[PDB]
C-alpha cells in the first residue's frame, strides 16, 4: 500500500522515527568511524605516508584512491589541512550526528512513551520535523567537507569546537555550513526535548506516578532539560562567530575590542552538558538491562533518579575545566576543580548500585549482558581519568594531549557506545520482530572489546610522553604505542563492519520472535507485555 | 655538548623527566592520584568480576530480592567523598605553587605566531624568531629529507630530534627564576615544555604568564597545543637551559656595536 519513503520517512509515530534515527545514526556512525581508520593509518607510523599535497592535483575520486595507499616520505608532501578537516568532521559528525540521534533520538522516541505507557508522542508532526532537521544539519556537515574552506582547499580544519580567531578567519564558507549544521543539529535537539519533557509530564498512564516510572524513561526526560539549556546557548557562540565571520562585529577579534577567551566560556557552557547528555541516556539503557539479565530489580530506585538529576546539573556548573591553560586566575581554577570533583560522588553512587544489583543475583551472560558489564569496566576507568584531568595542577600537563583523548574514547566509545550495542542487542528482537544469532553478538562483543582497549588505551602513554592533540605527525619516539592504537582501531573497524553484517542478517533471515517477552520475567517494563514488533497503534 | 633531556623515548609510558620544581610535584601529585584511581578500578573491576563467577546462573538459579543496604549506601557515597577530599588536599598546594608567579631573574616574553614562536628579552633589548628545522622558513615542507637532517646535526641534533627541534633556541640560564609572558598574534596557540611542567596558551589581545626555574642544564623541547591551522603540527619549542657565563656569552652574541 504505502511506498518505502511514505512507510518510514513520512511517519509521525514515534516507534517509526525512533527507527530512522537509529539507522540514520548507524550511518553517520559507519562514515565517521571510516574517518578514524584513515586517520589511524596516518598515524600508524611517523612521517606523513597518505595525506600528500600531490593528491590534490588530481581528481576528487582518483585524488580519493591515491589518499588510501601509502607514499614514501621524498613523494610526500604534508598536509596538516587534511588531517585538521578529517579530525574536525570525526569529531562534529560523532558529536552531533551519531551517538545523541541514537541513544536519545532513536531508543529515547521508541521506548520512552512506551515505558510511561503513552501513545505517542505529544507533538507527532514536530517529532518528525525533529529528524529532518537532524538530516538536513547531517547534510550539511558532508557538504562542508566538499566546500571552498581554509587554506585554499576544501573542508574546515578547526576542530569541533570551533575556537576562533583560527574558526572566525578560516578562509572559504565551509565553516559557514559547518555552523548552520550545527544550529540544525540543536533545533533537531530541542524539538526532541520539547516532545520528551510534555509527554513525560502530561501522557503517563493511569497509575504511572512519577516514582513507579522506568529509569530509561527518567534518563531521557533528565536529558531533555539539559538540552533545553544547553542548546541555545551554543546556537549563541556559533552565531557570534557567523557575525564576526560575515556581518562586521568583532566579539572575538581583539582588534575591534573583542576577547577570544569569551567564546570558550559561552561554548563550554554548553560543551560540558553535552557530554552528560551523551551518557544520561545510556545510564537508563545499562540500568534496564542489568536488571534483566541479572533477573533482579535495580538496586537503590530513587537513588539511582536522584544520582542523574543531581549529575544533570552538576554538569552545569563545571564549564572552565576545559579552559585551565586558558588564562583563569586561581581562583576560578580553584573553584572549578573542587566542582568538578564532585561529580564522582552520584556516578560513583550508580556504578555501585548496578554492581549491587548484580549482587546475588542469577546472571545470565547475553550479548546485552556482555555489552552492559563492559561499560561498568570501561566507563570506570574513563571516569577516574576525567578526576585526574579536573586537577588543574595535573592537567597543565595533560591538556591538549592525548591523555584527554583516551579519557574521552573511554567514556564515549567504550562507554556511551557500548550503552548504545547494549540496547541494540536487548531491543532488537522487540523493535523488528527478528532475534539476533547469540554468538555472533558475543564474537562483536569480544572483537570490540579487545580492539577499543588496543585503540585506546596506549593514548594514556602518549599522553604522559607529551604527544598534543591535532597533529598529523609526530617525533619518532611515540611511534610504538601509535602503531599498537592503530592494529586497535583495524581491528576495532571489522568488528563494527561484522556488527553490521549481525544486524542485517538478524533483519532479513533471523530466527523469529514468538513472544511478547523473550528474554525473562524481570525484563518488566510496558514494552515487554507488547508484541514484537508492537502494534502501529499502542494502547 | 649539551644533554638532551626534555623530549619523548621509544615506548615511553611515564611523564618526560622533570628539570623544575614544578614538573616533579605534578609528577609526585599524578604518582599519588594514579595509586588511588588505580586501587579503585581495580576494586570496581574485581567486584564485577567476582559477582559475575559468584552469581552466575549455573551457580545461583535463585535470584535474591534486596533493593537497599543502608550502611553500604551511606559508606560508598562517604568513602568517595574522603578520597575526593585527600585528593583535593594534595592537589591545591601544587596548584598555587604553580599559579602564584614569583620573582623574575629573567623575563622572556614569548608570541605565537602562525607557524613560528617569537622570543623577545626586553631586559636585554634581544628579540628573534624559532622555526621548525625543515620548516618552510628554513628551506623545507615538513619532513624528513638529506638537507633537514644535515641541518639537524649542524645545529646539534640528529634526525630523531626532527619535530622538535627549531633553527634557534630560547637560552636561559640554570637555577634561575625565568617567567615566560604568552600571547598570540593571530589564532591561539599554546606554549609548553613538558620537562618544566608548564603550558600557557598564546591567546591574541591577552598576556599571560608562567613561571620556570630549570635545576639542570640541558635542551628541552615542547610543541605548539592549541591547534592553530595547517602547521599547528610544525611549530615546536627548544629551550636551552645553560651556566650563568653560558647564558652571558649568548646575550653578548646578540649585543649590536653601533657607532
Ligand atoms: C560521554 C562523554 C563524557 C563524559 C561522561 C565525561 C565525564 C567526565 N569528564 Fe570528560 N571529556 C569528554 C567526554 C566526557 N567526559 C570529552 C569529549 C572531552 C574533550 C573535549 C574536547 O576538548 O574536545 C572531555 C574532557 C574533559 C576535561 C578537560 C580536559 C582537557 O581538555 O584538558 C575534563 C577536566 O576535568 C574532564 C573531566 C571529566 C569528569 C570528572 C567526568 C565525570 O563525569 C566522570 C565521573 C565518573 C567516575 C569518576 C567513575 C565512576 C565513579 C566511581 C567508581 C566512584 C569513585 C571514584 C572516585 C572517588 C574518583 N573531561
Ligand atoms: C561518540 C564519540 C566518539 C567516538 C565513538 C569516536 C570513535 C573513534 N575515535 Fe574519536 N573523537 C571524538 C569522538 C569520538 N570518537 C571527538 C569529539 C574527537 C575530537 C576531534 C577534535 O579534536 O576536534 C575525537 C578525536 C579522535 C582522535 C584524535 C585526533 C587528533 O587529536 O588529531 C583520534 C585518534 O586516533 C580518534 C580515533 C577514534 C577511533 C579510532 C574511533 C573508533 O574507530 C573506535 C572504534 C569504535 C567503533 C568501531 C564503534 C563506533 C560505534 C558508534 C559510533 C555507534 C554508531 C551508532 C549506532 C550503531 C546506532 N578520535
Ligand atoms: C634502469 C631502468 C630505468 C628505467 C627508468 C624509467 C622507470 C621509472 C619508473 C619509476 O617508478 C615509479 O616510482 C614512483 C614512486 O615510487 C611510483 O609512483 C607511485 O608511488 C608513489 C610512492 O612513493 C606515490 O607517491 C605516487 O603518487 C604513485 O604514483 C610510480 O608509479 C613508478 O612508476
Ligand atoms: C579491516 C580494516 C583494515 C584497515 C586498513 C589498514 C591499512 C594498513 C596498511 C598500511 O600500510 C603500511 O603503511 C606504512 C606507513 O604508515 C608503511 O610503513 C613503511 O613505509 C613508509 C613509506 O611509505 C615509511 O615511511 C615507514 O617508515 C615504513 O615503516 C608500510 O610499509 C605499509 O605497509
Ligand atoms: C563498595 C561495594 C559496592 C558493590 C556492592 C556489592 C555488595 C552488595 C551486597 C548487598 O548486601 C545485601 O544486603 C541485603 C539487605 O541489607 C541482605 O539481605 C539480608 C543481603 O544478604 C546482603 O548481601
Ligand atoms: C546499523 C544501525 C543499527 C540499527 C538497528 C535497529 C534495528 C531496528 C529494526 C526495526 O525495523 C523493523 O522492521 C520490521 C520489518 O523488518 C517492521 O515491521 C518494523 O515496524 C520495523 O520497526
Ligand atoms: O564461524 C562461525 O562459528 C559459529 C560457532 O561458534 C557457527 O555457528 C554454529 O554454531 C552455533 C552455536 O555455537 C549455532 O547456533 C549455529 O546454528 C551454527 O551454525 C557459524 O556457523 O560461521
Ligand atoms: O584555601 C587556600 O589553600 C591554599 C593551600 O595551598 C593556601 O595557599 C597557601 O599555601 C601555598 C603552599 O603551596 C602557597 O603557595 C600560597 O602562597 C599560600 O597562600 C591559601 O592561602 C588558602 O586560602
Ligand atoms: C580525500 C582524501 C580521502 C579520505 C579518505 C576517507 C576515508
Ligand atoms: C610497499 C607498499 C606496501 C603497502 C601495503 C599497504 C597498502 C594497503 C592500504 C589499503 C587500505
Ligand atoms: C601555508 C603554509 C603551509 C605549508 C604548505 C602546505 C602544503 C599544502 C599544499
Ligand atoms: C569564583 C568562582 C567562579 C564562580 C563560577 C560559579 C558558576
Ligand atoms: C565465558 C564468558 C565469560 C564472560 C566474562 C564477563 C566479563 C565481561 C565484561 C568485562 C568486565
Ligand atoms: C604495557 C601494557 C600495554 C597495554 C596494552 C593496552 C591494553
Ligand atoms: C614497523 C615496520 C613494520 C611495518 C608493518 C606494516 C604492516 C601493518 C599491517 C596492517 C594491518
Ligand atoms: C546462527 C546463524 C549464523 C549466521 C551468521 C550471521 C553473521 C553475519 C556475519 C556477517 C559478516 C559481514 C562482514
Ligand atoms: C586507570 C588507567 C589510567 C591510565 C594511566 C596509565 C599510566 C601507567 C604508566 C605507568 C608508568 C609511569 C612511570
Ligand atoms: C566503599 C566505597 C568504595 C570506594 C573505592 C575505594 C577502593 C578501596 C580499595
Ligand atoms: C583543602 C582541601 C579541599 C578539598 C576539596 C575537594 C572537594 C571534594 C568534593
Ligand atoms: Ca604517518
Ligand atoms: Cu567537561
Ligand atoms: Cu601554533
Ligand atoms: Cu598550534
Ligand atoms: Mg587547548
Ligand atoms: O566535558
Amino acid at each position: 500500500r504505502r511506498g518505502f519513503f511514505t512507510r518510514w520517512f513520512m511517519s509521525t509515530n514515534h516507534k517509526d522515527i525512533g527507527v530512522l534515527y537509529l539507522f540514520t545514526g548507524g550511518l553517520v556512525g559507519l562514515i565517521s568511524v571510516a574517518f578514524t581508520v584513515y586517520m589511524r593509518m596516518e598515524l600508524m607510523a611517523p612521517g606523513v605516508q597518505f595525506m600528500c599535497a600531490e593528491h590534490l592535483e588530481s581528481g576528487l575520486v582518483k585524488g580519493f584512491f591515491q589518499s588510501l595507499w601509502p607514499s614514501a616520505v621524498e613523494n610526500c608532501t604534508p598536509n596538516g589541512h587534511l588531517w585538521n578537516v578529517m579530525i574536525t568532521g570525526h569529531g562534529i559528525l560523532m558529536m552531533f550526528f551519531v551517538v545523541i540521534p541514537a541513544l536519545f533520538g532513536g531508543f529515547g522516541n521508541y521506548f520512552m512513551p512506551l515505558h510511561i505507557g503513552a501513545p505517542d508522542m505529544a507533538f507527532p508532526r514536530m517529532n518528525n520535523l525533529s529528524y529532518w532537521l537532524y538530516v538536513a544539519g547531517t547534510s550539511l556537515a558532508v557538504a562542508s567537507l566538499f566546500a571552498p574552506g581554509g587554506n585554499g582547499q576544501l573542508g574546515s580544519g578547526i576542530g569541533w569546537v570551533l575556537y576562533p580567531p583560527l574558526s572566525t578567519s578560516e578562509s572559504g564558507y565551509s565553516t559557514d555550513l559547518a555552523i548552520f549544521a550545527v544550529h540544525l543539529s540543536g533545533a533537531s535537539s530541542i524539538l526532541g526535548a520539547i516532545n520528551m519533557i510534555t509527554t513525560f509530564l502530561n501522557m503517563r498512564a493511569p497509575g504511572m506516578t512519577m516514582h513507579k516510572v522506568p529509569l530509561f524513561a527518567w534518563s531521557i526526560f533528565v536529558t531533555a532539560w539539559l538540552i533545553l539549556l544547553a542548546l541555545p546557548v551554543l546556537a549563541g557562540a556559533i552565531t557570534m562567530l557567523l557575525t564576526d565571520r560575515n556581518f562586521g562585529t568583532t566579539f572575538f577579534q581583539p582588534s575591534g575590542g573583542g576577547d577570544p577567551v569569551l567564546y570558550q566560556h559561552i561554548l563550554w557552557f554548553f560543551g560540558h552538558p553535552e557530554v552528560y547528555i551523551i551518557v544520561l541516556p545510556a545510564f537508563g539503557i545499562v540500568s534496564h538491562v542489568i536488571a534483566t539479565f541479572a533477573k533482579k530489580p535495580i538496586f537503590g530506585y530513587l537513588p539511582m533518579v536522584y544520582a542523574m538529576v543531581a549529575i544533570g546539573v552538576l554538569g552545569f556548573v563545571v564549564w572552565a575545566h576545559h579552559m585551565y591553560t586558558a588564562g583563569l586566575s586561581l581562583t576560578q581554577q580553584s573553584y572549578f576543580m573542587m566542582a568538578t570533583m564532585v561529580i564522582a560522588v552520584p556516578t560513583g553512587i550508580k556504578i555501585f548500585s548496578w554492581i549491587a544489583t548484580m549482587w546475588g543475583g542469577s546472571i545470565e551472560l547475553k550479548t546485552p549482558m556482555l555489552w552492559a558489564l563492559g561499560f561498568l569496566f570501561l566507563f570506570t576507568v574513563g571516569g577516574v581519568t576525567g578526576i585526574v584531568l579536573s586537577q588543574a595542577s595535573v592537567d597543565r600537563y595533560y591538556h591538549d594531549t592525548y591523555y584527554v583523548v583516551a579519557h574521552f574514547h573511554y567514556v564515549m566509545s567504550l562507554g556511551a557506545v557500548f550503552g548504545i550495542f547494549a540496547g541494540i542487542y536487548f531491543w532488537i528482537g522487540k523493535m523488528s520482530g527478528r532475534q539476533y544469532p547469540e554468538w555472533a553478538g558475543k564474537l562483536h562483543f569480544w572483537m570490540m572489546f579487545v580492539g577499543a582497549n588496543l585503540t585506546f588505551f596506549p593514548q594514556h602513554f602518549l599522553g604522559r610522553q607529551g604527544m598534543p592533540r591535532r597533529y598529523i605527525d609526530y617525533p619518532e619516539a611515540f611511534a610504538t604505542w601509535n602503531f599498537v592504537s592503530s592494529l586497535g582501531a583495524f581491528l576495532s573497524f571489522a568488528s563494527f563492519l561484522f556488527f553490521l553484517g549481525v544486524i542485517f542478517y538478524t533483519l532479513t533471515r533471523g530466527a523469529r520472535v514468538t513472544a511478547n517477552n523473550y528474554w525473562n520475567e524481570h525484563a518488566d517494563t510496558l514494552e515487554w507485555t507488547l508484541t514484537s514488533p508492537p502494534p502501529e497503534h499502542t494502547f | 655538548s649539551l644533554e638532551i633531556i626534555g623530549r619523548p623515548q621509544p615506548g615511553g609510558t611515564g611523564f618526560q623527566p622533570s628539570a623544575s620544581p614544578v614538573a616533579t610535584q605534578i609528577h609526585w601529585l599524578d604518582g599519588f592520584i594514579l595509586v588511588i584511581i588505580a586501587a579503585i578500578t581495580i576494586f570496581v573491576t574485581l567486584l564485577i568480576l567476582y559477582a559475575v563467577w559468584r552469581f552466575h546462573e549455573k551457580r545461583n538459579k535463585v535470584p535474591a530480592r534486596f533493593t537497599h543496604n543502608s550502611p553500604l549506601e551511606i559508606a560508598w557515597t562517604i568513602v568517595p567523598i574522603v578520597i575526593l577530599v585527600a585528593i583535593g588536599a594534595f592537589s591545591l598546594p601544587v596548584l598555587f605553587n604553580q599559579q602564584e608567579i614569583p620573582e623574575a631573574d629573567v623575563t622572556v616574553k614569548v608570541t605565537g605566531y602562525q607557524w613560528y614562536w617569537g622570543y623577545e628579552y626586553p631586559d636585554e633589548e634581544i628579540s628573534f624568531e624559532s622555526y621548525m628545522i625543515g620548516s618552510p622558513a628554513t628551506g623545507g615542507d615538513n619532513r624528513m629529507s638529506p638537507e633537514v637532517e644535515q641541518q639537524l646535526i649542524e645545529a646539534g641534533y640528529s634526525r630523531d630530534e626532527f619535530l622538535l627541534a627549531t633553527d634557534t633556541a630560547m637560552v636561559v640560564p640554570v637555577n634561575k627564576t625565568v617567567v615566560v609572558q604568552v600571547t598570540g598574534a593571530d589564532v591561539i596557540h599554546s606554549w609548553t615544555v613538558p620537562a618544566f611542567g608548564v603550558k600557557q596558551d598564546a591567546v591574541p589581545g591577552r598576556l599571560a604568564q608562567l613561571w620556570f626555574r630549570a635545576e639542570r642544564e640541558g635542551i628541552f623541547f615542547g610543541q605548539c597545543s592549541e591547534l592553530c591551522g595547517i602547521s599547528h603540527a610544525y611549530m615546536p619549542i627548544t629551550v636551552k637551559v645553560v651556566s650563568e657565563e653560558a647564558y652571558a656569552a649568548w646575550l653578548e652574541q646578540h649585543h649590536h656595536h653601533h657607532h
